[PDB]
């Protein structure tokens, strides 16, 4: 019985790295070895957006293009506009630890959630003004890491005890539900459609949802330790994942392979986030160092360096229009890099 | 019986068709080289086009 | 500028006010990281409740607040560098049961020795006091059978036994401390300290014991900071 | 006015004149404070740490020390040298009416700003349940202020500005008429305050350490390194605030009140007096000279730093 599984496995995973090897017919750096490389990238502080009286833990961009919110440990979801420095609105926390933070891409549902479990979605076009609890979910038995809006009826969100749960805003239940990590969830991104969705976990190993089937179709490994945080490219066919190693690695739908990996001797700290510039040539990823590296996607390059921040860097993102640079880090201030 | 669960996903990832590394490498070279002049970040804007100018 | 945007401008202003009074108000306090395992009694001290649960004390003129995570995983290591700010870490540990004290010096030397937490103290409640003296003294389950170094160990000659304490019951108790102690002074810079205290699950004494702990840690930290400039 | 007469005799310019002791204490404060800058600035480069008023208030103090001294003595050495001349250069009272008000703001200075600093580790040892830095600059500011607007009073009256003994500095003059009177006791009476609120504090601040350290810690729970170096930081500061500076303000609350005046009738004033004032102004700007030393430089830490 068990010793019969366990070959069966064996064997399966040797025939996927065959298939696996047989696919590598070359390496990127082969292909892209004839393009000029983009010169050196320098990008100086435009926003500088304060108020915050604690460790910004997360933050997130919306459709308008000019809108954030960051959410802290004192306990508040500030919704800014990039354009200019002033805050829209200043909602408060029932629990001052919140670790993610979403924002619905028509602008008018936000979702909030931390070590308490419940995940709290809040309606920012209020009838007669104020911000409350417009919806609560409960039913995960860990601290929620990311959450994002697939439209302003349904929410993804992926929790610490190794699973995700899309849950219906309406009905307030668990439509669907996502298992198979052997670690917790730390990382989640969404598609262009909306229809599958690649999350890593502390298995140090990537997985591919499809929303529609709720099925494990595809599995990537590689990395050393957890993977923090993940990106999804532009196109639809690939992906980044960062790491406590110190390495960005980025991989491939169709290809299902490992791509290219990003390290560095000078660099030695994990990175706390990753994101894709509009074309998907230059990469952003915080690092621990109190800095953002902006890597080649086609050279596995440091194409350049964003000094800021007194501590650590934690999260990160790209504006949809992709004219910005949100980074937000635990000295209690957001940054906008141009 | 998580072992049947875990033997039925290893099937299930493993009836993938793989097309081609290279052929995907060049399908993200394309990519990036069609929108290489829709990227602000890549190329700075003009300071009368770029909303966070003072 | 225009109407729209001197309403946006003052509605900033108010919200900029809101958030100063209530950081203001909020600075005030004091917050503390409860740890232990199942039998520490962690709830048990600091008898006072004026996934997470927070507890709320005030002694003579502070306030603290201590916070203790449930319903999680041995991977600690990831929710735990939410705590990397907190003023102390309250480790309750068991006193009493030797199985598992092997068990829980682990879990303190990973505290002790985590990367986001090179700077918060500990606070050490080796609890079940009374529970530890009626075994020592009742003459079973002897300490050595677990812990080959506590024979041919004697408590300092420097030493300040409690009051009616039995011999063995003070070297047990020394002992434990010893080691703990050590496991805090071995990989420690000097940055951050740890405070070991005897409980007895009927001591009231336990709030004033964070209080001058929590106040010597915070005066630690000023004279710290004065001097390396 | 704001020259009054005095001429050299041939020792006095070997002995007690020379320019020699103007030359050495600029440069030995000079490269002082450059050190204590340095020093400071690795520290802000190593981070703005939390509680940082402290810092603040030592870098304004460094700096308000390195620009008194980099200014005085740069007049000074000219003077001495044979560049400047109060009879030729700004003979309209233009010149060294700067020179009084600059020495008055970095006299003052120094010794309010060393009485903040000790309220700021008085309430952060004796009370630590006590709490940006804004505040810090601003209080930094204030003070600034207020040594300036002290220093302005003479322009607007009750004070003089006088060039005195050896004919090389220009001061407030010790006249016997109500304007010199007020001025002189004013200024003293403030450096007496600031000194006397330094000492205070400081030691209450150390009696609350060696209560803290002598009390027994029962376990030998702690080193208590950092709470003896605090000692006798703080026990350095005072000794050198007060031998330092306390001889000029009374020696100058002294002179003002006497009922033979000590300037006469026509402006002449006693050599001894003259060389008695000269001697306290030097003891006083050696405090600038030992102040970052004090403060910054006796430290382990850096030390240690500064040992490789
Ligand atoms: C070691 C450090 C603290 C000393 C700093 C101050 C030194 C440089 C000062 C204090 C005493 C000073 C000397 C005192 C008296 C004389 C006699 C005469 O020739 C004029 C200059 C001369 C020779 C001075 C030169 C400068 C001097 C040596
Ligand atoms: C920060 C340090 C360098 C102090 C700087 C203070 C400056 C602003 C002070 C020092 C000396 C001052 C001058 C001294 C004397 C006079 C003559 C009076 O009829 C008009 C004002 C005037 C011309 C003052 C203007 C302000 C002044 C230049
Ligand atoms: C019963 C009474 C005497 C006990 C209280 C006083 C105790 C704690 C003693 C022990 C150490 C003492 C301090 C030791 C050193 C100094 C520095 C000196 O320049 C002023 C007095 C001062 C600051 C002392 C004040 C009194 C003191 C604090
Ligand atoms: C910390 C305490 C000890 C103060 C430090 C010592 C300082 C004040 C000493 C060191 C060198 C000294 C000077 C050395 C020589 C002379 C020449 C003499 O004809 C008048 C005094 C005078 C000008 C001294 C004034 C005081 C002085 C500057
Ligand atoms: C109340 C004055 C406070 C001054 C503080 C300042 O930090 C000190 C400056 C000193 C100046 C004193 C002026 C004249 C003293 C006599 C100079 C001489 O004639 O040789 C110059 C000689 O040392 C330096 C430069």
């Amino acid at each position: 019985e068990l010793d019969q599984l366990r070959q069966e496995a064996e064997q399966l995973k040797n025939q996927i790295r065959d298939a696996r090897k047989a696919c590598a017919d070359a390496t990127l750096s082969q292909i892209t070895n004839n393009i000029d490389p983009v010169g050196r990238i320098q990008m100086r502080t435009r926003r500088t957006l304060r108020g915050h009286l604690a460790k910004i833990y997360a933050m997130h961009w919306g459709t308008d293009s000019r809108l954030l919110v960051s959410a802290s440990q004192d306990g508040k979801l500030i919704i800014w506009d990039s354009y200019t420095t002033n805050k829209v609105h200043a909602i408060p926390l029932r629990s001052s630890w919140v670790m993610t933070c979403a924002y619905a891409p028509s602008g008018n549902y936000v979702a909030c959630g931390g070590l308490d479990n419940i995940c709290s979605i809040y309606n920012l076009k209020t009838r007669e003004g104020n911000v409350r609890v417009s919806r609560e979910l409960a039913g995960h038995t860990g601290y929620l890491s990311c959450c994002r809006f697939l439209d302003d009826n349904q929410i993804v969100t992926s929790s610490g005890d190794t699973t995700c749960a899309l849950w219906d805003i309406e009905t307030g239940q668990q439509t669907t539900t996502f298992t198979g990590h052997t670690g917790d969830v730390m990382s989640l991104s969404l598609a262009p459609d909306t229809r599958l969705f690649v999350s890593g976990a502390c298995d140090a190993s990537a997985k591919l949802w499809d929303v529609r089937e709720g099925m494990c179709r595809q599995t990537f490994t590689g990395h050393e330790s957890d993977i923090n945080a993940i990106c999804f490219f532009p196109n639809g066919n690939a992906f980044a994942t960062g790491s406590d190693d110190a390495t960005c690695r980025l991989f491939d739908l169709r290809a299902d392979q490992e791509l290219m990996t990003y390290s560095h001797d000078n660099i030695i700290c994990g990175i706390t986030s990753v994101s894709f510039s509009k074309s998907g040539r230059l990469l952003l990823a915080g690092y621990d160092d109190f800095n953002c590296n902006v890597w080649d996607a086609l050279k596995a390059d440091r194409a350049g360096v964003l000094a800021g921040h007194d501590n650590r860097v934690s999260c990160l993102g790209v504006t949809d229009d992709g004219m910005a640079v949100a980074t937000g880090s635990w000295d209690s201030f957001l940054k906008i890099w141009n | 019986a998580q072992a049947r669960k875990l033997v039925e996903q290893l099937k299930m990832e493993a009836n993938i068709d793989r097309i081609k590394v290279s052929k995907a490498a060049a399908d993200l070279m394309a990519y990036c080289e069609a929108h290489a002049k829709e990227d602000p970040l890549l190329t700075p804007v003009p300071a009368s086009e770029n909303p966070f100018r003072e | 500028v225009s109407a729209e945007d001197k309403a946006a401008a003052e509605r900033s202003k108010m919200i900029d006010k809101n958030l100063r009074e209530d950081g203001e108000k909020a600075r005030r306090t004091l917050r503390l990281l409860l740890l232990g395992a199942d039998n520490s009694g962690k709830s048990t001290i600091v008898k006072q409740m004026r996934g997470i649960f927070e507890t709320k004390f005030q002694v003579d003129k502070v306030n603290f607040h201590m916070f203790d995570v449930g319903g999680q995983r041995d991977e600690r290591r990831k929710w735990i560098q939410c705590f990397n700010d907190v003023t102390a870490i309250i480790f309750v540990v068991d006193s009493s049961d030797y199985n598992r004290l092997q068990e829980a010096l682990n879990d303190f030397k990973s505290i002790w020795n985590n990367r986001w937490l090179r700077t918060i103290s500990v606070i050490l409640f080796l609890n079940k006091q009374d529970l530890l003296a009626e075994k020592v003294l009742a003459g079973k389950s002897k300490i050595e059978d677990y812990f080959p170094e506590f024979a041919r160990y004697t408590t300092p000659e420097d030493a300040t036994p409690e009051p009616g304490e039995d011999p063995r019951v003070t070297r047990a108790k020394y002992f434990i401390r010893k080691e703990f102690v050590d496991i805090s002074t071995a990989s420690g810079d000097g940055r951050h300290i740890c405070y070991p205290h005897f409980t007895c699950a009927v001591d009231t004494e336990n709030a004033r014991r964070i209080f001058n702990d929590c106040k010597d840690i915070i005066l630690q930290m000023n004279l710290r900071e004065y001097n390396l400039v | 006015p704001c020259f009054r007469p005095t001429n050299i005799t041939l020792e006095e310019r070997r002995l007690i004149a020379s320019p020699w002791f103007a030359a050495s204490f600029c440069v030995v404060g000079l490269a002082s404070n450059l050190l204590a800058l340095s020093v400071l600035a690795g520290a802000r480069q190593g981070g703005s740490h939390t509680r940082s008023s402290f810092l603040t208030f030592l870098c304004g103090l460094v700096l308000t020390d390195f620009l008194g001294l980099l200014v005085t003595g740069t007049i000074v050495v000219s003077q001495h040298a044979a560049l400047f001349e109060w009879h030729a250069v700004d003979p309209g009272c233009r010149l060294c009416r700067f020179m009084g008000v600059v020495m008055i703001f970095f006299g003052l200075s120094p010794l309010l700003l060393g009485a903040a600093m000790a309220s700021e580790r008085y309430l952060g040892i004796t009370r630590p349940f006590s709490r940006s830095q804004r505040r810090a600059w601003a209080t930094v500011g204030l003070v600034w202020a207020a040594a300036l607007a002290l220093g302005l009073l003479p322009l607007l009256g009750v004070g003089r500005y006088t060039v005195q003994y050896p004919g090389s500095w220009c001061f407030l003059t010790l006249g016997a008429e109500s304007g010199d009177v007020a001025f002189g006791l004013l200024f003293s009476m403030l450096g007496g305050l600031s000194v006397g609120l330094s000492f205070l504090l400081n030691t209450v601040s150390v009696a609350t350490l060696c209560h803290v350290y002598h009390g027994q810690e029962a376990a030998q729970q702690r080193p208590r390194d950092s709470e003896v170096e605090m000692m006798a930081q703080l026990l350095g500061i005072m000794v050198v605030a007060s031998v330092c500076w306390l001889p000029l303000l009374v020696f100058i609350a002294q002179t003002v009140l006497r009922n033979p005046p000590a300037m006469s009738p026509a402006g002449q004033l006693s050599r001894t007096t003259e060389k008695e004032l000269l001697i306290y102004l030097r003891v006083a700007t050696w405090n600038q000279i030992l102040d970052p030393w004090v403060y910054i430089l006796f430290r382990r830490a850096v030390l240690r730093r500064l040992q490789p």
